[PDB]
């Protein structure tokens, strides 16, 4: 019957990605399949995909390092569009697992089992499994109940898993233990393609004060892990992907506004940039116009503010 | 009497444009501009996974720009504004204070009741049982017809004291859907995330701050904080002379708005236990004398110190 | 019936003042109701005390920031003295919270129920904590409501009135965030005690944040609706005025040269520490057959003694 | 045998005069005639709310004071001497160490029982809740009958410099009782942060609670009077030294501590025992000296080592 | 596996490393001292001692402590954890580190490791069923059906541990059942976790004063080249001579790790355009592809530096 | 009927000491009872010795203060030895206190009870813990063998010995086990406590700002007689060493053991003797009677000190 758990407004934003757009050989094109230059990171997902389909991801993760707003979430979702489209693609941040009401364990759980998925053609999710038997709380003994029961579907054949991608962005984030239970997970056969993200350098591993490692993640991770290097975009490859958003969206914007849009992005980061299109769009709406001018974008980048600028405007009058 | 009591509107036109002076507010015009468009973004149902942030020095209105959105938003949206540090509590963990000013912020018609009430009246920290009843019944009611869901304004001042466990509750506040618009207010650049070994603008964490409609507020003219002090004495019932006001501004700017306002219920007790029939300068000017700024009182408090250190 | 709960050697020290000592128009004067100096202090505590009165006060509290030894407490005690005799005062220090064997909540309850008194119409005059011991196996907020429904009912009917009285927190700085939220909430009620508290410090860490300095150790948010009042240092005339009261008070003869050396030792020390002399040098007196405390007296006791400044700083040079 | 044995009193005359040499004291003039002003206060029922401090450097006779002290109130009246340290305990509560350490200080008339001893009695044969609220009312019923007499004592806090604010909020609350000791405390520290506080304050010691103190002050021995209270222990512990070896041992004791100095005594005579002597030579305070070391004596060597292995670290 | 081709510690009679032998490739000197080790093993002279491998990452400590259980026995219980390991949301550090111990214990019947049997009568372990099996275990050995065979329990990344669970080490190897234990490290003085106090290694001074300490010395481009070469047999690799020339290159410059992550890219980068054998190009773009957790930094540190100037 | 508790593996390294080796007026000998040198601390100890057995160690304890590989262990062991042959002596290391599984006053209970013997059947009061327990050795089962043991002595079956309950490692005990200690040192049964420290002064545990002499809190400090160990002439370094291959009954030449003696002054004496084992094994595969100096020469290249083997490190991450 199918519920689907899914958070739909973190995928919202990349609506636009289908894939990596490779070509036959394995090498990026300029703009294919949503995707807008990055073709050096795009071409190390490429191989990620053999990989992962060669069963040759035996134990390794994979780290985007990039600075913000470089797709690297893009990246991510587009490697899960690549393993088939339907393969579960579950978005998350570090300091999620800081929560009071729910344990460390029990954020990771449910992320993994929104990452598994099963095909029946119905496509459900392991979480979505767990809320349609609920629907008091998901405990640990429900959570049994339903593993028995689709590992006897597969058997017989009526259904069969497919494993997704599991995205951490704010890796830094993550404590000790928490590493400690993804590496273990990692370790089994069943498990989703962990994809983690960072945008820092060496940082000190959460729960140890004193000791630091690459992009805060503990050594014995880090050394299962691979690197792809997502880098910034030119205004250029900003203006196309902001153009994409704005297309998505159904949204009309002037090529001159859409240039001034492009280079907010060069000073900000392109993910500030897109999000200036709804009140850019609403504005233009308000002075009874069919698609966004230069004037808007200029006016809406006047009121509103990004987190770096509108914090050095505090420390300066400080 | 409130703090906002003037406060009636945003005082825009149809093209979002701020009147200078309309709806109680003066001056502030481009973040009162500012929070119209956010407004039209609520009205559109274009605000889903989105905050705002006011940004700005004390006593810039960011309270009464919040105030404005909710009045705007309509005359019984729920409005709840809370401080960062209200929900280190005694009786309550952070959490249970946070989602306690979330269901204050969320009504329900039939008169309207916040959530948090429905919560109140079927209790006496609530029990996470109690809650669960409600969001059932409510569930049911909606469904039926007979009760409308009216998701309102959470204001949170002094932002940057929450800590990440409270951070990480409000991203999962925000997922539902009958979720209010959250404005988050913040007199701090970079400073480091509570709960934290890292340093963020406003010491709100990166994943919030990408989600964030910024909005910053600028410091008044001597113009603009005669004309909040004006406004005040008005709700107050307070009667001053023009060269009292001269001089109320210019403490008011040395010092601080807030200070500045509260002078004018100590000055015009002062104009009352000697007739007076209006509040005079040497009214205030002994106001001044008697009640001290906190700039002042930590001042002096240093020249103690530091003189007993050097004897 | 009642008993009174009242910690009597807190005010002990007090026991001259009788009121703000303010005139017609609310101007101080040099010594009235047992104040002495402190003028400016004294006639904002006035402002204050007509605030309360004319329901003014809404949602505020007072801060009384001065150096150790200038009247906070004095004058905190003076503005419920002033709310009308019979009116609670419940003086406390910040950390009176930090116990092992009892909670934060239960320490600041106790201090503001000790703060609400009740007027039942001769008048009986009881705070809400004397009714809570009048009732009690243990103090319980199941017996607290049992009370607050039994005075509620009296209230309504007429036999008794509620007065709510002072509660005066000094060393400040040494409350957490979490007491804070709890007296702002509290101070929030209608029927709540007029809070003032008491500072000799500038800006603190506040206690539970780490990193956050704010003025007087006081959250922002609280600190707003707050009204500061500045106490100062006595001159050494103000200094003998008050240390001849304490002598008066006490019972105790002293001589003008006595407390010409008394009054110089405040100068030095504090206005506490010099007042404290007075017993110790009464009795050495006593013990030379003495009438009445001469400077000599006073000269032996304040070689015997010490204050805590001079003492640290024996060791501290001994060290070195 | 106990360090104390010898003091039976301030020894000090009716005009409160003290006596260089009297009743088991010796020097230590101005802190004895300032302890005997605070016992006049005790007697004048004037020391309500108020408590004595000893700041003195270690080896001064701040706990002798104290002891003294104890001894001219009664020859019955309760003394507990405890370390700040001490309720920092594994199988104890910091104020459950402190109520053990209040309850030994109030004595009850029959033969006089401790308050503490009475809990100790009803309970095993850190003390239950039930049994000290059972026994508050026994004791309340007893005096009330005039049956029994509530005699309160002294408490010394050596170390005090140890506790916390938690702690430090127990003594107000302790010392509001009707039937608290006097509470001494001494300590060799000038200003230091108050433990649980980001706070500095003379002596480590709430300013609260240092505006109701009687600060004394305890100033270091000559060598007069470091030879007397040798003398005077030697006596206690029945050990007969020769005039040169007091000599010596003072000379020891000025130049290291009186503690270890006395630490001597005990060792010394074993030495002298061991070869008949009769009495202690110089060549046996010599030999023990060379023998166990003092504890400055113990740190210069270690750091001397330890800082020698640190210049390695670069070679 | 990463250490299947390590068969044993390849040394002769007289415990003479043999420079290439039992799929071991120089590291002669850290080989040498290994097979002291093993003959104090054998002769029972290890008990109240363990053993710790200091040496840089990437230079055989693991290979060297595979090497060691692979020589003891063909039975012989490895069990290789990290320090961080312990560290469990799931797991108390001792219950980690007594799973640990326990996988390195093995049964005699095929052998079977003392925690198997524990999984076995259990779906953290009860602290009942292991009171049982211990007394099932005791009354095996005692009538003969069973032997107890201790092994090797590894423990990489040690100065991760704190001084609670490196008391829980001392008790443990108390027993006379207790594996060999071999730690290993890349630090030098560093603080002991879980106290104030710094001591070589991260190690308590009680438990280093204990300890046989070997030292592995970093490889020259012969030994790399040797260990790319084995890696590449072993995950079904055939590569060019000018790319393995490349490749160790490569290996010296960043880590033998990264290296030896490259082999498996590399190979899929030649299989997706047949090339038969991998060449110098697919090195050369698998490298451009995937970096090295050294430059991963460097441009990490570029891009703060940068925005710390404007 | 007894099975004895006690940990073997500890007291091994000092199977050759046998007692302080001091002559009838209490004077060391150079080479006696095991004991080469290090003639003062002997002494010291020998006073001590007659002082636990004149009841005069009331309320005291010891403090042995040295540098690493002294005979701090050894002396402690001695003083045992000298007190009576079959006198329960418990080493011990400050951190063994911290266990995630069991807690400080159990850690602390057990090597008491591991200090204090019955007394011919010599048993120590842990032994007859374990001989009730073989559930869990509660608070509860010690009481019943508390009241055993008092009726016993009473009748004048068994007589209770108070041994040497020796604390390595001091500085690493929180101010709540110096408490636990100090209190325990109070009793009229209680072991001599011997604390081991080559530390000068140190934070005190548990306090963060507190520095004290060898870590230990002034009010047991003032408790505390402090004996002196000091390092070896590299002629008592080989003498030393010599006792150690003799009692494991190996062979080793002049020549070997004056280098082996070398590497101690180097190193530390622990160090040295420990390569014995090694470099014994060595010979053996050599087919060699005894150790000669390539045998010593090689083992010390094969084998590191944690010095030099965590200095090695740091400097390849310098270069
Ligand atoms: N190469 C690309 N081609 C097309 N769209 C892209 C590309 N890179 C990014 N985008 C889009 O631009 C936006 C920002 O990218 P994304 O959110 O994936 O970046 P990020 O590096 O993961 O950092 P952050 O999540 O903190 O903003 C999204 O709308 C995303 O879909
Ligand atoms: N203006 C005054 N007139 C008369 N008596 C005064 C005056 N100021 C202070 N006193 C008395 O002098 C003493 C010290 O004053 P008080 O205790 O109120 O000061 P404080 O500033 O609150 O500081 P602290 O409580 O730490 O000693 C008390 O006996 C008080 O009653
Ligand atoms: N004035 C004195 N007259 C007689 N005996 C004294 C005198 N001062 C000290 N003593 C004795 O010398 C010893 C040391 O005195 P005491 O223990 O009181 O010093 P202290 O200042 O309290 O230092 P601490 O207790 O920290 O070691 C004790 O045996 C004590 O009885
Ligand atoms: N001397 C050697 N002979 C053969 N293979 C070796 C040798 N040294 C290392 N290897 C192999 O190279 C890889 C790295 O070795 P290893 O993992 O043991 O290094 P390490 O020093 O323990 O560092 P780390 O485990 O921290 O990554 C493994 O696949 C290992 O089997
Ligand atoms: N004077 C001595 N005579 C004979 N053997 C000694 C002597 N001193 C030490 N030894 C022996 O040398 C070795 C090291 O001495 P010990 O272990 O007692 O020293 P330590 O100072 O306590 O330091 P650590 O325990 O940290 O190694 C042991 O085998 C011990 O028995």
């Amino acid at each position: 019957e199918v519920k689907s758990t899914t958070k739909t407004q973190r995928i919202a934003s990349h609506s636009h990605v289908k894939g990596l757009g490779l070509d036959e050989s394995g090498l990026a094109k300029q703009a294919a399949s949503g995707l807008v230059g990055q073709e050096n990171a795009r071409e190390a997902c490429g191989v990620i995909v053999e990989l992962i389909k060669s069963k040759k991801m035996a134990g390794r993760a994979v780290l985007l390092a990039g600075p913000p707003g470089t797709g690297k979430t893009a990246l991510a979702l587009a490697i899960a569009q690549e393993l088939g489209s339907k393969v579960p693609f579950c978005p998350m941040v570090g300091s999620e697992v800081y929560s009071t009401e729910i344990k460390k364990t029990e954020v990771l759980m449910e992320n993994f089992r929104r990452a598994i998925g099963l095909r029946i053609i119905q496509d459900v999710t392991l979480h979505d499994l767990d809320v349609a038997n609920a629907r008091t709380e998901i405990t640990d003994k429900l959570r049994g109940e339903i593993n028995k029961v689709v590992n006897k579907y597969i058997d017989q054949g009526i259904a069969e898993l497919v494993p997704g991608v599991l995205f951490v962005d704010e890796v830094h984030m993550l404590d000790i233990e928490c590493f400690t239970y993804l590496h273990r997970a990692l370790e089994s056969s069943i498990a989703p393609i962990v994809i983690f993200a960072s945008n820092r350098g060496n940082c000190v591993i959460r729960g140890t004060e004193d000791i630091t490692s690459p992009h805060g993640i503990p050594l014995d991770l880090l050394d299962r892990v691979m690197i792809i290097r997502t880098m910034l975009y030119t205004p250029q490859e900003m203006k196309q992907i902001i153009k994409i958003r704005a297309q998505t969206e159904g949204i009309n914007i002037s090529e001159e506004a859409l240039n001034h849009l492009g280079e907010i992005g060069t000073k900000t980061t392109l993910r500030y940039s897109v999000q200036l299109l709804t009140p850019a769009n609403l504005l233009a709406k308000i002075n009874g116009k069919d698609s966004i001018e230069k004037e808007h974008v200029e006016e809406i980048s006047e009121l509103f503010y990004d987190a770096k600028s509108s914090a050095k405007i505090l420390a300066d009058q400080q | 009497i409130g703090a906002h009591s003037h406060i009636r509107g945003l005082g825009l036109d149809d093209a979002l444009e701020p009147r200078q002076a309309s709806q109680g507010m003066v001056g502030q015009l481009a973040a009162r501009r500012a929070a119209g468009v956010v407004l039209e973004m609520i009205r559109e149902g274009k605000i889903a996974g989105r905050a705002v942030l006011i940004a700005g020095q004390p006593g810039t209105g960011k309270t009464a720009i919040a105030m404005g959105m909710a009045q705007a938003l309509g005359p019984d949206t729920p409005f709840t504004a809370i401080a960062g540090s209200e929900i280190f509590s005694l009786e309550m963990s952070k959490t249970e204070a946070l989602t306690q000013a979330f269901r204050r912020s969320i009504g329900v018609r039939i008169h309207t009741v916040s959530l948090h009430e429905i919560d109140v009246i079927n209790s006496r920290e609530i029990k996470s049982e109690v809650r669960e009843q409600i969001n059932a019944k409510v569930a049911e009611w909606r469904e039926e017809g007979k009760a409308e869901i009216i998701p309102g304004v959470l204001f949170i001042d002094e932002v940057h004291m929450l800590d990440i466990e409270s951070f990480s509750f409000l991203n999962r506040a925000l997922e539902s859907d009958m979720a209010p618009v959250l404005i988050m207010a913040t007199n701090r650049g970079i400073t480091r995330i509570r709960g934290t070994s890292y340093q963020s603008p406003h010491g709100i964490p990166i994943d919030l701050l990408d989600r964030l409609l910024i909005v910053s507020t600028t410091p008044y003219s001597e113009k603009d904080t005669k004309q909040i002090l004006r406004i005040r004495c008005e709700e107050e019932d307070v009667e001053m002379s023009e060269d009292a006001y001269t001089v109320l501004t210019r403490i008011g700017l040395e010092t601080s708005l807030r200070y500045a306002i509260q002078l004018i219920t100590a000055a015009s007790l002062v104009c009352r236990k000697r007739k007076g029939t209006e509040v005079q300068v040497d009214d205030i000017k002994r106001v001044y004398s008697l009640f001290l700024d906190e700039s002042r009182s930590t001042q002096y408090m240093k020249e103690y110190q530091d003189a007993f250190l050097f004897n």
